[PDB]
RNA sequence: GUCUCGAGCCCUAGACAGCCGGGAGGUGAGCUUAGAAGCAGCUACCCUCUAAGAAAAGCGUAACAGCUUACCGGCCGAGGU
């Protein structure tokens, strides 16, 4: 589990708040 | 229209001819108020949105020359 | 290993010992798979690639015949199809098909004819300074085409500087 | 060529390869030079937008252009190195 990957997720996440695999895994929770 | 980012730093130095190692040599010298009046030109030429980040790009020509700043 | 191929509705497939024929709305194609081991069958709609080898000898056999068929069910569909151009600096060269071979006349200024007899159920079709090479079974289709352009491979002189000849332009 | 055994690292948060799409602005970096704009040489090699995109890795031109490179995204789907 890369670091650049979770760092992302949860960057994502940041944004949904206010790659695909990982937009959905945002999505996700 | 406006003109390129080496041209403007020439006008207000004083000094027209760089120098063979930047940053090493220091040719010009530039102020914090100085620098702020070449981000007001450029907006089309630059992509950022705020006013701070389009001065980061001029600061990137102007240390690869010999420009200390005060 | 056991691979299987999901023949096309357009497409229908016999076999019967070593050979393969497949058939469709652009013709048939029949070919002999054999090598050591490996059972190819027709299992309804599917066709099926299996051995108890697999060692790499027969794994690579095994990709071999997976092409092959994947090749024939595409060529009675949708065929396979090259495409030509026939190049000349200073002699004009004259391409036609006469029966079942094409005829290259002037080649380099030659009195003599160059031929090349076509493979199987191919067709050459010229327009002008173009040809297609077109037919269900890649081998032949390809064959032909090769054969074309071998047929004006020039040995003795610089290449760089008589390029004459019919080239493969488009490959499927 | 082929068979067998071991170790490291990568991978279904999609690896390796292929194909498709993107490969962007400051500005042709500065110097040098009549000019050299990724790619003559010397030196620097910095920051914007962003999912990426070198002060450019290999060709290319008189110089540009142009073609690919890294790098990012997609399709695919299981091992790859
Ligand atoms: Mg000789």
């Amino acid at each position: 589990i890369p670091e650049w990957k979770q760092e992302e997720v949860d960057a994502i996440v940041e944004m949904i708040e206010s790659r695909n695999t990982l937009l959905e895994r945002a999505l996700d929770d | 229209g406006v003109p390129p980012t080496a041209e403007l730093i020439k006008d207000e130095a004083g000094f027209e001819t760089g120098s063979g190692e930047p940053q090493e040599d220091f040719v010009a010298d530039l102020s914090v108020d100085q620098v702020k009046q070449i981000a007001e030109q450029k907006h089309p030429d630059l992509l950022s949105y705020d006013l701070t980040n389009a001065a980061k790009e001029v600061v990137g020509t102007c240390t690869s020359l010999g420009v200390t700043i005060e | 290993p056991r691979v299987e191929l999901e023949i096309p509705e357009d497409v229908d497939a016999e076999q019967d010992h070593l050979d393969i024929t497949v058939e469709g709305d652009n013709g048939s194609v029949t070919r002999r798979l054999w090598y050591p081991d490996i059972d190819v069958s027709v299992d309804g709609d599917t066709v099926v690639i299996e051995s108890d080898e697999d060692n790499a000898k027969t794994m690579s056999t095994i990709g071999t015949f997976q092409s092959h068929i994947e090749n024939m069910f595409h060529g009675v569909t949708e065929g396979w199809e090259y495409g030509m151009e026939v190049f000349y600096s200073h002699f004009p060269m004259q391409v036609n098909v006469e029966g079942d071979e094409v005829v290259i006349e002037n080649f380099l200024g030659e009195k003599a004819p160059r031929r090349t007899t076509i493979h199987g159920d191919t067709d050459v079709e010229i327009d002008g300074e173009e040809l297609t090479v077109s037919g269900p079974d890649i081998e032949a289709v390809g064959q032909t085409a090769a054969d074309i352009e071998q047929l004006t491979r020039i040995n003795d002189k610089d290449v760089r500087v008589f390029q004459d000849g019919v080239y493969i332009t488009r490959k499927p």
